[PDB]
Formats: C-alpha cells, structure tokens, sequence
C-alpha cells in the first residue's frame, strides 16, 4: 500500500497482535455471533492501497 | 449507532456450527481442568487432627507435605516445643539425627536426637516419622485423572444437550406470504379467536420442532454424572459415611458400597499412626480424624438449641 | 473445500496449467473479464473444460454421439461444480465415476 | 384521542420477528450478567467469624480482600488494639513487619513487630498473615465464569418457550364470511347453545393453536436449570449441610454429593487457620464458620418458644 | 477384578457413544440451512420458512 | 457349588456378551462417516449433511 | 437522521438508493472471490 | 446471467419460459451465496428437463 | 495466533475411531490395576486391635 | 493482518491465491502417494 520510487506494490504484513480476553460471545457487542460481520470488515484492509492507487 | 468493537484485520470467520463445536470442546476440556485441580485442592484437607493447641506443629503443613508425599518428621526442637522437622529424604539402625534433612531455623536444631521406637514402649526419643499411607501402590493423583476422563465425557455430553434442546414454532406458507406476519402478530400477542382461510391449515402448516431428548436424555445423563462423582469420592478417602449411617440409606438405595469406601478412609487415618507413638511418649492426646463436616451457623445454634442431628430418610 | 477439494479447484488448476490468465489477458486488464475468467468459461463448457473433465473425471470415456457426450458432461460439471470429491484423492473419485458410467451407458444412451 | 411518542426520524423498522428475537437473546445476555455478578456479589459473605466483640477489627473488609487475592496482615497496633494492617505484596526468616504494606494511618505503625510463628508455640509476636485458601490451585472466579454459561444457554431455552407457549382458536371460513363475526360474538360472550348448518362444521373448521411443549418442555428445562445452580454452588462453598442433615434428604433424593460439596466448604473454613494462632498469643475464641443462617423473626420467636428445628423428608 | 474390569470397558464405552445431536437433511451447499441453525441456537420463539423443508 | 459354577458360567458370559455400539451404514470408503463421527463425538448440537446419509 | 430516544439495538434499517452494482462476481463463493481479488491486487499492481 | 447461452429452438416457447420463471421467482432472494453456483443450478435443471419443457 | 507443539516427525496417525478404541482399552488396563492394587493395598487394615 | 484482541482458538480463515496445484495424485490415498514419494525420491536421486 505504499509507492517507492514511483512504483506501488502491494504488501500484506501480518503482524501477530494477542488479546488475553477471549471474546464474551454472550455481549450485546456481538450480534447473533455470525458470520457476515467478518466479511464486512475484511475488505476494510485494502482502503489505504485503493486511495494510494487512485492517487497513483 | 449501534457499538461493535473497533475493526481489527482478522480474515473470515468460520460459520456459526464450528463456532459452537469448539465451544462445546473448550468447555469441556475447562470443566476437567477445574475438577481435577478442586479435587487437588480439597485432597489434603480430608483428614485433621485433635487437641491442636499442645503442640506447634502446624498441621496445615504437616498434611500438604505428607499429600506430595514426603516423609516428614514432627518431634522436639530445642526449644522444647514439638513442631514439623525437616523432611527425611532418600532411605526408608536407629535415625540418630543426622538424616533428617532441616528446615527450621538454624538455632532450633537438635543436638542430639533419636527416633522413637516400638521397642521400649515409645517411652524414650525425640522425633516421629511420618508416611501418607502404611503401604503405598498407588499414585493417588492417578486415580483422580482415571476419573475425571469419564466426567469430563458426561459434561462433553451433558452440555451438548443443553445446546441442542431449543424449541421453535414453523410456519410454512409462500416465501413472502404477508398473512404470515399479520398471524405471528395476532398469536405472539394475546389472541385467543384468530380468522383465517382454509389455505393456511393451522394442523399441519404448523409444526413445532422441540429437542426430543429433554425428556430422558438431560435426566438420565445427570444420574450418571452424579455416580461418577460418587465413584471418586468413594475411591479416594472422600466419604460421608456418619451422616449415612444416622439417615439409614442402604448400599441399594445409594449407589455405593460402605464397606468398600469405608477402607479407603482407613487408609489415610492408618498412615498418621506414628501419632500414637508421639502420643505414647509426650502425654499428649493427638489422634487424626476425617473433616467430615464443615462446622456452620446453624451447626453452632444446633448444638446450643440442644436440637442436634436427626432425621429419617 | 473443508475437507477435501471441489471439481472446481481441480478444473481451476489444470486450467492454470494450461498457461492460461484471466486478468491480463492481451494487455489489458479485467478484474472479471466474463470471456477469459474461469468461471463463465466452465459455465459455458468451453473446449478446454471438456478436454479437462475427459482427461481427469472420465477417464477416456466418451459416447458415440457428439451432443450426448457433451450435454451428458456438462450437467455432470454443473451439478457438481462446488461439490467436493468424496473420496481422500482425485483417482478413487475418477474410478467411481468412470464405473457409474460405464454401468449405466445404455440408459444414458437410450434417455 | 391516542398518544404516540414525537416523531423521530429512526427510519425503517423491522418486524416483529426479528425484535422478539433480539429481545430474546438481550435477555439472556443480562441474566448471564446478573447471575455472575450476583455470585461475586455474595461470594465475600460466606464465611463469617464468632466474638466479634473482641477486636477491632472490621471483619468485612476482611473477607473481601481476602476474597480479591491479597495476603492481609491481622495483628495489634501501637494503640494496643488487634486490627487488620496492611496486607503483603510479595510471594511466600520471621516477617519483621518491614514487609508489611501498612494501610492504618500513621500513628498506628507499630514501631516493632514480629509474627507469630508456630516456633515456641505461637507465644510471641504481634501479628498472623491471612490467605484465602490453603493450596491455591484454581480460580474462584473461573468457576462462576464455568457455570453462568451453562445457566444463560438455559434460560435462553427457558424464556423462548414462555414466548412461544401462546394459545389460541383458529375459526376457518371464507375470508369475508360474516358468519364467523357473529359465531365469535356468541362464544366469547355467554352462550350455552349456538344454531349453525352442515356447511361450517366445527369438528373441522375450528382448530387450536397449542404450544405443544407445555407439557413436558417447561418441566424439563426447570428441573435441568435447578441442577446448574445447584452444581455450581456445590463447587463453591455454598451449602445447605446444616439443614440436610436434620430433614434427611438422602444423596439421591437430592441430586447432588454431599462428600464433595462438604470438602469444598472445607478449603475456605482451613484457609483461614492462622486465627488459631491469634487465639494462643492473646487468649481469644475467634473461629470461621459457614454463614448458614440469615436470621429472620420467625427464628427469634421459635428461639424464645424453644421450637427451633425439626421435620423430615 | 476381571469381572470388574470387563463392565468399566461396557460402562465406559456407553458414555463415550451417548452423545446427542440434531441433524438437518438439505442440499450440501443450501443456505437455508445456515440461517435455520443460527436462528433456531439462539432465541426464536417464531421461524418463517415455505414447504420445501418439512421439519417433519 | 456345581450349582453356583453353571450360574456364574452364565452371569460372567453376559458380562462379555453385554457390550454396546453405534454402527454406522455407508459405502466401504466415503469419507463423510470419518467427518461425521468425528463431529458426533465430540460436542456437536447441530449438524448438516445431505438426504443420501439418512439418520433414522 | 438517526435521531432516536430508545436504545434497542439492531432493528432500525435505512433505505438508500444504489446507483450503481457489478453482481457478476466470478466465483463459486465470497471466499474465493476475495482470493480472485488478492491475486487481481497483484496483477493490478504489476500493470 | 442465469440460462447462461441456454436457448430453446423455438422463439416462442423458449420467451414463454424464461419470462415464467424470472415472474415466479421475481422478489425472491436467491440460494448458493454467489450468483454463478446459482446459475449453474438453474442450467443444471433446463438442460436435465429439457425435453419436458419443451414438449409441455 | 493458534498454538501448536513443535513439528515432530512421528509419521501419520491412525483415524479418529482407532485412537477412540484404544484410548478405552487403556483405560479399561487402568481400571483393573487401580482397583486389584487398591484393594491390596487396604487388605492388611482391615483387622485392628484394642488397648 | 493478524492483529486480533480477542482470543478465539482457530476460527478464523485468511484467503489467498493459488497460482499453481497439481491434483493428478496418481494414487488411492494420501498413505499410498506419499509411499509414492519415497520411491520417487530414490529414483530421482538416482537419476
């Protein structure tokens, strides 16, 4: 998601970040504990790539 | 708006079944660590000892030392106090002192110190040796993890049903049939005459969906959990044998053997022999006996009431 | 594909093999092309698909007639585009396949 | 005429279906809250202490910090008076009161303190050092976490059948028939005969809406929530053994161990031991017991009319 | 100890068959089955669904 | 005691007689049984298969 | 807007008018369209 | 989209289905996740009834 | 993420169902020998004696 | 990413791209191929 030297590629870290909480699954947070909300989210990843692309 | 938490990059999510399996696998797996680490805990406090206050020995210790197996020693210091010398170690001619391995203070150590004997009617020595059990083949921790795989299994199985039994009520009708949700309005709410057409056919469009096993599995699945309970206790020295016999049960009508479980407890009260020997040679009155009871608020009014103990199954 | 691979991850991949792109294509590219892609190429049933299930699912298995063969293989391909193979591997799946064929030609002819 | 609430302009509603469903699931999100925190709420009160006049000493306190994990020191400070000084932050040679962690204010810091050790048969010093269990191998609070899952899954299945459970009398007809306006007018109100004809017959016609559960479902999942709550305090130290052992309920009578249940009283009763070492340096009868009374006016009536206890099962 | 021994096998062997579950019969792939599952574990005094799939 | 040996011949041949299983009917290796037990056993409320396994 | 008193949460939808959608996604699931997209994300790059 | 290249010979009958079915199923939602496993469904279906369609 | 114990090249393990049978035909062994050592073990406290 | 501030064992999944794959396994199982690969691991030493 970064442009070096004029040329822009497309990198995918995954830098592993722990929680010590397991996820409630009772909350009011979690809605249904389904799936959907997962794959709205995902394509969240790819905002910062899309904007440098549209400047690119 | 609505709170969800902050988004963090996760990837896809499973969909909710393997969701609940492994939850079902995780609690499972919880409730065995939890009871074999209870039955850890309550282990050393089964057996206590009378007339506590003629010596400083700190009994606590004495029976979490003897539990991890140690075979501890208790006699007099040079203080001319009775109290827990060090531990002997290593091998099971008389012990002149020199064996015992120290964990007092450096300054309550005997000089000279001899074991007491059986020969010379325990009328002359200084310390006493201590076993957990007169004669041991068993790793007591052993039979715990024997047990706690068959609870964990009935839980495995028991919490699965609680799960699984969920009831609902199914209309079936045209995908988008709006009388569908005017009915569910009228019924939810009270209702009790609801005007229909002869298209809806209340008999069999209709069905409730239950779990089907809530009415044998869930009950007979909690007997069986509590025989493994009882199974245990009944193994280790854990027992409730006074009480049983004040109330009149019988091996049939509780499923349990007295007589077996009644000598699993003589084993634990027949290790702190040696007591008798200390007992013999100091004029003390120090004699082991289960815990069997928790004293309570109402133990305390009972016995001042005078109305104490009773009751016929 | 939980458990083991559907017909459409092996298709995928022999198409893949077969050197072929569904992006770039000639110097211009589609995200979802809807001629080079593949999917709307095994939906189609192209030439290339057809060769890929008789070289892998019906193992050189074909009818007499053109039409039969084809209409035959795909609805086979169809109905089991995103089924995954019941057995561990890709040869006890085929040789099944080729059996229930093979047993059942002559109602497939005649139907 | 009708009152409604001012408009807000919330947007599109969806329909009853999905409100009742996520009233549902709310609710058994805040009965899991509630339970649990309800435990830890009278989680501090089980155990209680006699001769409570004796020391200053503030025995609430006491017990909650216990409860919280902290290891609180209990002895006599420069006013001569026994209370509960700082607690110890540090794992566990005579403790100088230098480790102390001084709470009380300033003119209370005894200059010189030492603690009472089970050397010299706890004749000397000036304080104890208090910790919640005596092996400590699991977490309370875990246990609770165990058990409020299993009790919130029921009483989502307990709370969907009382939804579900609604009756009512289908009348089927055509749907403008104003016969059946008529028929419902008579039978809601008194009418002991109705005149009909062959073409709405009710044998057919009129059909009823049952949960079809009530029968077994609302018995079933009861007697299976009062076995959770009953298993999870049987972990904990809550118990009714005073009150059992006089009316006589059996092990199988009641679906439960006692062997177990007593035990796990057991670990918090002996957790507290080193007040028996308070006893022996200032001669005092401080003794933990289960708090199994909550004192009503019918108990201290029955104590003056000497009717106290009894009964059988 | 023999005799024993061979009903702790019969005993121990009964616990670990006894396990329940509920089954629902559909298409492999069909979504319906996914909503159904998720509606009826959590609370659902209500489910609307057509002839196709007869909990029957 | 020729008496007792015939009755206890009889007790202890239902002791090893008198043992429990769940039996599975499918083809000799589909491999839907090895998923399906493996769900069965451990926790499993809900589970989905096709019409072809048939429960009952 | 989402002015509102009570707190029930999840119930309240909003219609909004989509001018513009692409259904044709080509891919037997949302899985393996996003591995299609990682893979595009690539080539995209690389063009 | 859905009878992907799928025509029937005649003009009229095959206008007379295809116009049937996208009434029928107009507003409702649509199985298989993805709009192609769909697609294949449906022209998994025409081409195995084919001869019925036609002939009725 | 996920943890799991370091690769060890022991080769490929048998099904679900075989480690099931075994794992209860060890725990049947396991039963036999707690209960014949247990009750040799409390044999020789079953007679006591008084004074 | 794999930053995660709840701790789920093993319920989450990422996608990705599979440019290559080979399926034609020519074996009955996976004990049978990987038999298959030792021997054509000594012939291809061999060779």
């Amino acid at each position: 998601m970064y442009i070096n030297n004029g040329r822009i590629n497309y990198n995918n870290e995954y830098g592993y970040r722990r929680g010590i909480y397991r996820e409630p699954f009772y909350s009011d947070n979690a809605d249904y504990n389904t799936n959907s909300k997962s794959y709205y989210d995902y394509l969240a990843r790819f905002n910062g790539f899309i904007f440098e692309l549209c400047d690119f | 708006n609505d709170y969800i938490g902050k988004n963090k990059d996760v990837g896809l999510k499973v969909e909710l079944t393997e969701d609940i399996d492994r939850r079902i696998m995780e609690h499972r797996n919880r409730f065995r660590r939890l009871i074999f680490n209870r039955y850890v805990e309550f282990l050393p406090l089964l057996i206590n000892y009378t007339n506590q206050n003629s010596v400083g020995i700190d009994f606590l210790q004495l029976e979490i030392a003897l539990r991890q197996g140690y075979q501890v020693v208790v006699g007099k210091a040079r203080n001319g106090v009775i109290m827990i010398l060090g531990y002997i170690q290593s091998m099971y001619k008389r012990l002149t002192q020199d064996d015992i391995t120290f964990i007092i203070p450096d300054y309550l150590r005997p000089d000279y110190a001899l074991e007491i004997e059986y020969y010379d009617n325990c009328q002359s020595g200084d310390f006493i040796v201590l076993r957990n059990k007169p004669v041991n083949l068993n790793n007591d921790y052993q039979i715990i993890e024997h047990y706690c795989d068959e609870l964990a299994e009935i839980i495995l199985s028991r919490f699965s049903l609680i799960m699984q039994s969920k009831f609902s009520k199914i209309f079936l009708s045209d995908i988008q049939d709006e009388t569908i949700n005017q009915f569910i309005n009228k019924l939810y709410n009270g209702a009790p005459f609801i005007k229909t057409d002869k298209y809806i056919d209340p008999e069999e469009d209709i069905i409730d969906l239950g779990s089907d096993f809530v009415t044998t599995a869930l009950v007979e699945m909690k007997r069986e959990y509590q025989n493994k309970v009882s199974e245990l206790s009944n193994f280790l020295g854990v027992n409730s044998l006074a009480v049983d016999k004040e109330s009149g049960v019988s091996d049939t009508e509780a499923k349990s053997n007295r007589s077996f479980t009644t000598s699993n407890s003589n084993i634990y009260l027949r290790g702190r022999n040696p007591f008798e020997m200390l007992n013999r040679r100091f004029n003390l009155d120090i004699h082991p006996y289960y815990d069997d009871e928790a004293i309570s608020e109402m133990d305390i009014m009972n016995l001042k009431t005078d109305n104490f103990g009773g009751g016929k199954v | 594909s939980k458990h083991t691979t559907t017909l459409y991850e092996i298709i995928e991949s022999e198409l893949q093999r077969l050197g072929l792109n569904e992006f770039v294509n000639n110097d211009r590219i589609h995200f979802n092309d809807s001629k080079h892609a593949f999917m709307q190429k095994m939906l189609y049933f192209d030439d290339d698909v057809k060769q890929i299930v008789d070289h892998m699912f019906f193992k050189g298995f074909m009818f007499n007639d053109e039409r039969i063969d084809r209409y035959f293989k795909e609805s086979f391909t169809l109905r089991f585009l995103y089924r995954e193979i019941g057995r561990q591997t890709v040869e006890s799946f085929a040789s099944q396949v080729l059996y229930i064929t093979m047993t059942h030609e002559d109602y497939i002819y005649r139907v």
